[PDB]
């Protein structure tokens, strides 16, 4: 819920940075995806409504144990807000930030010879949004400038044109592309419209919605930072500061 | 505050003639007088303000022009017309008048709503308003040029509160904008920060002196609420004194203090000493005071002499004592404690303060664990006598008191440190020195101030007292900062280097002067809080002033270049370059009448005396050259003057007049006056008049009543009538739905 | 009590009495805990241990 509330890149990459890997994991066992279902959808019908499980769901799900699945596992926890079940993975590695294994060589992890072809099929990219897309460009273009792939990267992006037209213009080194960007990366916020209580047949939107309608109750709840009413409560170490830049960019 | 300015200043006339024959439009910026022989971007600065003056764009402002504008009575015309500029409607005169002359129709009806329509007022993306009116080229680009420049300080409120979101401590009650403010609130602030090592460092002694004698008269005010020698010496008298001293130790880095013992020292000095090195930070005591503590100590405990320890080295003192039995031969650091916010005036820093009584803040006792083990040493030793234990015993006991009162007041002073410290800025903490020694403590006070060490209480009249020293702080550092950039602005452009020669040593102090007069003169260019921080030490303030500008000559110090100065080096640029605007040239032209010189024909002037350029060649040979020194000296200037030649090297201020009707175009006075000393140009003042091309009369006139003639280049104001089009300028008004807040202050002064 | 949006807060001295402390005491005690944020959680319980 946190990570889908970022709507910039300077946000959500900040974010990335505080968070362990753990959170991009889960402990919860789940099912397997690409799987045919029956689910029980009766605000709309009495039969049972066909779906098909999929990693970009909410839902924690049975992942493989290789650095294939905890790649997966964190852009599936970036652009839908629940990971992957992978245990023993190690505490050196489990210890370290999002971004520390997307971009850093120190990890130990080794991801040169991942291939974002099947990357993007299996966590499905026809059925992704706009917004969800943007976010696997994001750790595509972080893994690429890690291994040193920029040249794939471009390559890839160049046979589809869809995801060229839509992707992030920043390079992984440089601060002052992560300013200047404006992309709107956030896929719950305070809506315009008006947000009911109300179900949706699809298992993606569901689970959309029932995060949206969270960050609504966590929003108004006490947990918010409202900064034009405390923002002297705030330590200095996490104030906000335009000086203020991720370590080693 | 800004200035919201109502219409443009666009500074121009119309000029035609009573035929209606011939129109112009003039800029008249005005007569500026340049003197030759000094440099002249030096008066061109001079003038700069003036002209800043004239255009109103010297202070900070904003331009709304947005609402001067008028609809026109058709039902298709929605568009807005602007009253500013000069009229179309004066224009379409000389153009109708123009038109009569020449028995051509009169302006038709779609040409005259054309022309009628030329300044418009139309929006733009952004919400601004641009309006297209007829006015001046320089005008123009001078009052657009003041636009960027204070359009560069005017930034959102939600931008300035982020760049002060640092400096907000949490005790302060958050001021609540209205919405209106939150969405279009903008502010006027300049975010640059000017240094004030330039004055701390040309005078240590004297800036130090200022500000631990203004920090000592607050800190006094705070409330509050051989045995026989130790018990009879007390005294309360100088205890706010020290209560100052004590504050400034921990408030800043290597605020030395010392302490002078009596020639034969006693139980007393003694006890001084021992608190001193326990209670008082390592930082503010200097090494030769720690060897004269020690030495003390071993002259009492020892019963030796002053003598045998004065060529004693602090290690073999500490033997000394340790033998004998005395372990508190140690100073000790105290702990750094960092404060909560960014301290003022230093961006991107972190401010810290050392604790009082060396009181370990994680541990909140006293940095020495042995304390309580040495205690118990000192109270079963031996010193001055084979037995008895007097020393020992009276020492122990007034050593536990000091150890009690200290725990028990530390978190009461750190408080007060820590609200003072607040007051100074980083440089100031790590610049300022006690120098003289002008604060030092008396040994019976010292040893009064721990045995009745008195609470600290913070009242609301405190609280509130402090708020304001505040306030006042920040106010004289701001001051002080502008002042210091005024001083180095002026070195720099009044002052070169010196050599070892009677003549610069001469030519130095005859300048310095002369500034130093100019600067005293009506308002003082300087603040009365820096004359106060040079005047400290008892000498004229005007004399402290000239003595730090010497010392400044030659600086490399950075120094902002602010919007003001920005503005006038372009109005300043812009005077050199284009001199015809404001009325002077430098080269004119004397030919006898016979010569026929092209001139410029596009006003229809009789004989005019404007040429498009001064010609290279006439009658295919070039024009003689000849300076104004050379030409002043000159004895056969009869025989030159007959040829006629090109005068330069000089900067000749003329006017002119043009007048409707028609007449023999001259000059005012002579050309020329012949003295036994010199040779001058007399005033030049042209009566032009335009010309009918076929009165016989004023062309005999002209060709022989006039017998010498006097050429300039075009003035760059004047422009034909049928180039109205080049007149049209642009200027953009921001949007009606700012709100300019005059205090962006963030919080309210409440606990 | 009626909007659940509304929030609590109170500003202290730099160097608290017990009034200070009654008054955290208070809030904590007797405020809605909906009502109070978690900076403002962590300020009452800063005032109450200095």
């Amino acid at each position: 819920m946190d990570v889908l509330s970022k709507g910039s890149l300077k946000e959500l990459l900040a974010h990335l940075e505080k968070t362990p890997l753990e959170e991009a994991i889960s402990y919860r066992i789940g099912t397997v995806p690409y799987q045919n279902v029956l689910i029980s959808r009766n605000e709309y019908y009495n039969q049972l409504y066909p779906d098909t499980t999929s990693l970009i769901d909410g839902v924690s799900r049975e992942g493989q144990r290789n650095v294939n699945g905890l790649i997966m596992s964190i852009i599936s926890y970036v652009v839908s807000g629940s990971g992957h079940y992978i245990p023993n993975i190690g505490f050196m590695l489990l210890r370290r930030s999002i971004l520390d294994i997307l971009t850093k060589h120190d990890t130990g992890l080794v991801t040169n010879n991942l291939n974002y072809g099947i990357i993007a099929r299996n966590l499905t990219v026809s059925k992704m949004n706009c917004e969800q897309r943007k976010r696997m460009l994001i750790c595509f273009k972080l893994l690429a400038y890690k291994d040193g792939n920029q040249n794939d990267y471009e390559i890839y992006l160049n046979q589809n044109i869809p995801l060229k037209q839509i992707a992030p213009n920043f390079i992984p080194g440089d601060m002052r592309t992560v300013i200047h960007n404006q992309d709107q990366l956030a896929i719950v916020g305070i809506p315009a419209y008006r947000l009911t209580q109300s179900t949706e047949l699809s298992i993606r939107d569901d689970n959309a919605k029932s995060y949206k309608l969270g960050y609504v109750d966590w929003y108004n709840s006490n947990s918010f930072l409202r900064e034009r009413s405390e923002f002297n409560l705030i330590r200095l170490k996490d104030r906000d500061t335009k000086y203020g830049k991720l370590n080693g960019w | 505050e800004l200035i919201k300015v109502p219409t443009i200043p666009h500074n121009l006339v119309l000029i035609q003639s009573d035929n209606g024959k011939h129109a112009l439009i003039k800029e008249d910026l005005g007569q500026w007088p340049v003197e030759t022989g000094i440099s002249l971007v030096n008066q061109a600065g001079v003038f700069a303000v003036q002209l800043a003056n004239k255009l109103g764009i010297d202070k900070p402002f904003v331009l709304d022009a947005g609402s001067n504008y008028f609809t026109d009575t058709s039902f298709i015309d929605t568009r807005k017309y602007c009253t500013d500029g000069l009229s179309p409607r004066e224009i379409q005169k000389a153009l109708n008048r123009q038109r009569a002359y020449y028995d051509r129709p009169e302006l038709t009806i779609s040409e005259n709503k054309t022309l009628l329509s030329q300044s418009i007022i139309y929006p733009d993306a952004d919400g601004n308003d641009v309006s297209i009116i007829f006015s001046g080229a320089m005008s123009h680009a001078i009052f657009t040029y003041a636009q960027s420049q204070w359009n560069k300080n005017i930034i959102k409120l939600d931008d300035y509160i982020r760049e002060i979101t640092l400096t907000v401590p949490k005790q302060y009650r958050p001021r609540r904008f209205k919405e209106i403010e939150h969405t279009h609130g903008y502010v006027y602030r300049e975010l640059n920060q000017g240094s004030l090592l330039p004055l701390v460092d040309a005078n240590l002694k004297e800036s130090s002196s200022y500000y631990f004698k203004k920090l000592m008269s607050s800190i006094s005010n705070v409330p509050v609420d051989h045995v026989s020698m130790l018990t009879n010496r007390l005294t309360t008298a100088n205890a706010p004194t020290v209560r100052a001293i004590t504050v400034l130790t921990c408030m800043f880095k290597q605020f030395r203090i010392g302490m002078t013992y009596a020639l034969d020292p006693n139980i007393m000095d003694v006890a001084a000493a021992t608190c001193m090195l326990l209670f008082r930070p390592a930082q503010s005591i200097s090494d030769e005071q720690y060897r004269y503590c020690l030495q003390t100590m071993a002259v009492f405990l020892t019963n030796t002499t002053y003598d045998i320890v004065n060529n004693d080295t602090i290690d073999v003192l500490k033997m000394k004592l340790r033998n004998q039995g005395w372990p508190f031969v140690e100073r000790y650091n105290a702990v750094e404690i960092d404060m909560s916010v960014e301290p003022l005036r230093s961006p991107g820093q972190v401010g810290r303060y050392y604790n009082p009584f060396n009181i370990d803040p994680l541990t909140k006792k006293h940095v020495e664990d042995r304390l309580e083990e040495f205690i118990n040493q000192v109270q079963v030793g031996r010193f001055r006598n084979a037995s008895g234990n007097a020393v020992g015993t009276t020492l122990a006991a007034f050593l536990r008191a000091c150890r009690d009162k200290t725990s028990a007041n530390w978190r009461g002073y750190s408080v007060l440190v820590s609200r003072y410290r607040s007051l100074i800025p980083n440089e100031l903490f790590e610049s300022l020195r006690n120098i003289s020694g002008e604060y030092n403590i008396n040994p019976q006070d010292e040893h009064s101030f721990f045995f009745a060490l008195a609470q600290i209480n913070a009242d609301d009249e405190f609280i509130g007292a402090i708020d304001k020293e505040s306030a006042e702080y920040l106010d004289e550092y701001a001051t002080l900062a502008r002042d210091i950039s005024n001083s180095l602005t002026l070195v720099k452009a009044a002052f070169g280097p010196l050599e070892r020669t009677s003549g610069s040593i001469i030519n130095h102090a005859n300048n310095l002067n002369k500034v130093i007069n100019h600067v005293f003169a009506d308002k003082p260019l300087i603040s009365e809080t820096m004359l106060k921080i040079l005047t400290i030490d008892g000498t004229t303030g005007k004399d402290g002033y000239r003595n730090w500008l010497d010392k400044l000559v030659g600086h490399n110090y950075p120094v902002y270049v602010e919007p003001v100065v920005n503005i006038m080096n372009f109005i300043s640029a812009r005077f050199v370059a284009d001199s015809s605007y404001f009325g002077y040239t430098n080269e004119i032209m004397i030919m006898p009448n016979h010569i026929n010189v092209p001139v410029d024909d596009r006003f229809g002037f009789r004989d005019s005396p404007f040429c498009t350029s001064l010609p290279r060649t006439i009658m295919g040979n070039d024009v003689r050259r000849i300076s104004y020194n050379v030409f002043s000296m000159m004895e056969d200037i009869d025989d030159v003057i007959s040829e006629g030649f090109i005068l330069y090297d000089a900067y000749f201020n003329f006017s002119y007049d043009i007048m409707t009707t028609d007449g023999v175009t001259r000059l005012k006075e002579d050309i020329l006056i012949v003295t036994d000393t010199g040779n001058d140009i007399k005033p030049i003042h042209f009566y032009i008049y335009f010309e009918n091309r076929n009165d016989k009369k004023l062309r005999y006139e002209s060709k022989m009543n006039v017998s010498y003639r006097l050429y300039i280049k075009t003035p760059a104001c004047l422009l034909p009538l049928s180039d109205y089009m080049r007149a049209q300028h642009d200027y953009v008004s921001p949007s009606s739905s700012r709100v300019y807040i005059k205090d962006p202050a963030v919080v309210y002064t409440r606990s």
